[PDB]
């Protein structure tokens, strides 16, 4: 068998994920390995499985490690944290894919003799890097009108925002220049402040998809740019889990208060409002919001934002902050009022124009009218709260929708714009100790993106063997549907999460019975946890995920009263914000289904385009300088899918070989009776005599695709003949030398 | 997509809508009037019966009837008559498209459903429905699970107790006294 005295095998490890092994003695069929560690072992055999099988040296640190022959974790791992730590190598292709290791440290890469030596060169001419994809979309963009997207995916601290200003610089190099980078580069201060948050693993994560395209003209020159946004988490706005922070503007603004500007806005410090301070973590350590402030108001400066415009942002998110401090007293179990002369209150109506008695009267009351006949009617503290909590969210994510509008005006150019490259920044599948309705939305969007990408890749697989003229029959596709249908059907989590909302005296564990009620048997992808009650796990495509429910009712809920919106309308203080609002369903949509729609636009706007894909790993969470953490880059290689894109490769035919570059390989096992001119029909004679199953291989039109393991298999029994001939060889130079050496001794 | 209508016989007032909005945009009282007087202008596009509000604003030359008395249709051809007018004329919705919702007092006869089931299948071609107890929506519309609803209409007057989503149907009370007997 393939284990043999002077194997190698992977074993598993506490303290590096993987380590190697040497088969110290053969195995044969039983319970008992002999290992040998780079000092004495013996290991236990199992149920079952044989440890993972090691590659042979020559396939170890290759540019693709779709050309390793066996494909398992520990073999990708290696490959990876050979390249970065010895080779200092930081690009890799895994398949389509481009991972892409962030270095912590300056690299001298990037420079325009290395961009003009990739330009015009297709991705099997030289090693990978990131201009290689950007290279590669612009010439499918030249080829064919379509327009072509990248995609980079992968923890925020990964590197994606220097991934995508490196690809965007390299369309202003070849194209030649019209100043847009240097404006999407001083965009990113604002949309870092609005849009990222604090998150109990990580600073500074990104809670959006930004999508910016970057249009050319008929002649392929730079005109312009247009930026989107998409799948912006509006529920952060009012709640936040334990140490977790509210978008950072809010923390800058706060810290602001003492400057001479702000004073009107009577703000305090961030614990004291109710919005910001429930994550009990005001302060980032290594970041001074006051600082930061500064570069954000240069930035708006910069595109352009006139000073009267920033003191309006600042002003509306000084009425949220106020806002979310009105209390309201339950005076009955169906009735509320906001106790006289309330001090928050005022400061909001002052702050923003409006009449504090309407205020007063509409957060309390809510108007239903007949087509002949109206019904003014109170409401309760907690639909009064909920209500309070949907209208500052309603002015966030309209407040956002006219910065990123404002920042458009910026980028905007006159000419038409003939077709586009788009580069889309989006988050990675995502796992905490807890897990919640955020983390759900985002695994959903990564579930998308994921079917996406592998029917895309499937896509591709089929024009391949056409090439070859190989049968398609023999590649499977790997389908993700079930979970998707699991999540979004009719009778799904989110419907049945919709149904719960409206349903009266809905709650987190009713919700949670009709959950255990539709799926507990039905779907093999939704287990209940053992020992609770209350949380659901699903069986992702990275892992399976265990959710608490206890929050979702809370954060899906989404109704906004027009009286409401009615009021800030009338405001005429000033003039941003009846501007925002300018524009009825959809004020009673939940958070959920506008989630869900805005993840519709998306796929529609990425199925429209054909993608280009890179992957960011973060290889250790101390950024350290060109440092490797096996048992973070797993976590990361396995939440970026990587790893199931390898699984999903390594069933099929992963390893193909050039006819040409095979014989070079093998001619050592042929024996020069079987040696043609023809190299094509020699190795269709020598493969089946040297690997018993044709299944096992296919002979294309010009290359030779292998099952994993068969490769690894022709190039054991190679060094095994060559360590023979080798042997016997010099055995007989000794010889020779010794019989000198007497003939010596006889003279 | 597609919604579902929604509506409420009564007595007196038709009230009808779609699924999930908050309130019927189709108001109007379930009356028919004929007229009843010699009609002496020639060429006056004169019309064989008034339904809804039509019937209310030339009520002077009009018999005007009822067509549900205390919950029970008892003239099916003026009630078929007061559907049509609903689906065509006040929500301009054609029927064959939308699940239809439609309303009724508990213990009132089962022939009631019964017409009510074959008319909406076989004349309007509705493809699913359903009918529902009419204290049990007041529930649903207040918010609870719990609590002992009564109800009064034109017809009807009932009390219906329910217990976390159960109802007890021994316990339910009907009474005819409601609101027409009031104006007589
Ligand atoms: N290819 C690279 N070369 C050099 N430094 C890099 C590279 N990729 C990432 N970095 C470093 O990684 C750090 C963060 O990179 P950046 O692209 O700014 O990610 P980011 O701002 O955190 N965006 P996000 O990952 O969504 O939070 C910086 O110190 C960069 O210098
Ligand atoms: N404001 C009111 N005060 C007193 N009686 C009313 C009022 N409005 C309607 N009614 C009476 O109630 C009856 C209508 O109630 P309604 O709920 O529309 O009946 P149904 O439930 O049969 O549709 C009529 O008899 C009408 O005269
Ligand atoms: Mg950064
Ligand atoms: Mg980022
Ligand atoms: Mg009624």
């Amino acid at each position: 068998e393939l284990y043999t005295k002077y194997a190698r095998v992977w074993i598993p490890d506490p303290e590096e994920v993987w380590k190697s092994a040497e088969l110290l003695k053969d195995y044969k069929p039983d319970k008992v390995l002999q290992l040998r560690l780079e000092k004495d072992l013996e290991y236990c055999l199992d149920p079952k499985e044989l440890p993972p099988l090691r590659n042979p040296d020559i396939l170890v640190g290759e540019n693709d490690l779709t050309a390793l022959s066996y494909l398992h974790e520990p073999a990708v791992l290696h490959n990876l944290k050979v390249r970065f730590i010895d080779s200092k190598l930081i690009y890799t292709y895994c398949g389509i894919v481009l991972v892409a290791i962030n270095p912590y440290e300056q690299l001298p890469i990037y420079g325009e003799d290395i961009i003009n030596a990739y330009s015009g060169q297709n991705m099997g001419d030289m090693d990978p890097h990131i201009f290689a994809v950007a290279e590669e979309a612009y010439k499918q963009m030249a080829r064919d009108e379509r327009n072509q997207s990248i995609i980079v995916s992968g923890e925020s601290g990964a590197g994606k925002t220097v991934s995508a200003k490196y690809a965007m610089r390299y369309f202003a190099t070849v194209s030649g220049s019209a100043n847009v980078e240097e404006k999407v580069l001083a965009s990113n201060p604002i949309m870092e402040s609005i849009g990222n948050a604090k998150t109990t693993r990580n600073d500074n994560s990104s809670r959006f998809g930004k999508y910016i395209e970057i249009g050319f003209d008929k002649r392929y020159r730079i005109i312009g740019a247009n930026m989107r946004t998409y799948l912006l988490e509006k529920s952060r706005v009012v709640f936040q889990a334990e140490e977790e922070r509210n978008y950072h503007i809010f923390y800058q603004l706060c810290a602001s208060a003492a400057l001479p500007e702000f004073k009107t806005l009577r703000l305090g410090n961030a614990n004291y409002f109710h919005y910001t301070k429930q994550g009990g973590s005001p302060v980032i350590d290594g970041i001074d919001d006051a600082k930061e402030m500064v570069n954000t108001r240069q930035a708006c400066t910069l595109l352009g934002i006139s000073d009267s415009y920033q003191m309006g942002i600042f002003r509306i998110l000084a009425g949220i902050l106020h806002l979310g401090n009105v209390e309201f007293a339950s005076r009955d179990s169906d009735s509320c009022a906001i106790p006289p002369k309330h001090d928050p209150l005022t400061i909001f109506c002052d702050l923003m124009g409006v009449d504090y008695e309407e205020m007063a009267h509409w957060l309390c009351h809510r108007k239903l009218a007949t087509a002949t006949e109206t019904y003014i009617k109170p409401i309760s503290k907690l639909h009064a709260i909920n209500a309070r909590d949907a209208l500052a969210k309603h002015i966030y994510a309209n407040l956002f929708n006219w910065i990123v509008d404002h920042v458009n005006k910026a980028l905007h150019s006159t000419v038409k714009q003939h077709s586009f490259i788009g580069v889309l920044d989006i988050y990675g599948f995502e796992t905490f100790e807890i897990n919640s309705f955020e983390q759900f939305c985002i695994n959903y969007a990564n579930e998308k993106l994921q079917q996406q990408f592998n029917m895309h890749v499937f896509k591709l697989e089929q024009e391949e063997y056409m090439k070859e003229q190989i049968p398609w029959t023999l590649i499977d596709f790997y389908d993700n549907q079930p979970c998707i249908n699991l999540i979004e059907a009719k009778m799904g989590v989110l419907d049945l999460l919709d149904e719960e909302c409206k349903m009266p005296k809905g709650s987190d564990d009713t919700w949670a019975q009709k959950l255990y009620n539709t799926h507990l048997n039905k779907c093999a992808l939704f287990e209940k946890p053992r020992l609770s009650n209350k949380a659901f796990i699903i069986k992702h495509f990275a892992d399976k995920v265990e959710y608490q429910c206890e929050g979702f009712l809370e954060k899906n809920k989404d109704t906004v009263y027009e009286e409401q919106i009615k009021v800030l309308k009338s405001s005429k203080k000033f003039k941003l914000l009846p501007e925002l609002f300018q524009d009825s369903k959809e004020h009673k949509k939940t958070v959920g289904h506008q989630f869900r729609n805005s993840l519709h636009l998306l796929m529609e706007t990425l199925n429209a385009t054909t993608p280009h894909y890179v992957r960011c790993i973060k290889p250790n969470d101390f950024k350290f300088p060109f440092t490797f953490d096996e048992k973070r880059a797993v976590q990361q290689l396995r939440a970026c899918g990587v790893l199931e894109t390898i699984r999903i490769s390594a069933a099929g035919f992963p390893s193909r070989w050039t006819y040409q570059e095979f014989f070079s390989r093998y001619r050592v096992l042929m024996k020069q009776k079987d040696v043609l001119s023809d190299r094509k029909q020699t190795c269709k004679n020598v493969l089946e005599k040297l690997i018993l199953d044709k299944d096992k291989y296919q002979f294309g039109k010009t290359k030779i695709f292998f099952r994993a393991g068969q490769v690894a298999y022709l190039e054991k029994i190679r060094a095994d003949k060559l360590r023979a001939a080798c042997i016997r060889i010099q055995k007989t130079i000794r010889g020779w030398l010794m019989r000198k050496k007497y003939m010596r001794m006889r003279r | 997509e597609t919604t579902a209508l929604v509506c409420d016989n009564g007595s007196g007032l038709v009230k009808a809508g779609f699924a999930g909005d908050d309130a019927p945009r189709a108001v109007f009282p379930s009356i028919v009037g004929r007229p009843r007087h010699q009609g002496v202008m020639v060429g006056m596009g004169q019309k064989d019966s008034y339904v809804g509000d039509e019937a209310q604003s030339k009520r002077g030359i009009l018999t005007l009837k009822y067509p549900i008395e205390h919950g029970i249709i008892t003239n099916w051809d003026d009630m078929e008559k007061i559907w049509h007018h609903t689906f065509y004329n006040e929500l301009r919705v054609a029927p064959e498209e939308h699940p239809t919702l439609l309303t009724e007092a508990p213990l009132n006869p089962k022939a009631n459903r019964e017409k009510m089931t074959q008319i909406m299948f076989e004349t309007f071609n509705v493809p699913a429905m359903y009918v529902a107890i009419q204290a049990v929506l007041s529930l649903y519309a207040s918010g609870r699970t719990t609590g002992i609803v009564l109800d009064s209409g034109d017809g009807v007057t009932h009390n219906v107790p329910i217990y976390e989503g159960y109802a007890l149907p021994h316990a339910i009370m009907r009474l005819d006294l409601a609101g027409r007997d009031l104006t007589d």
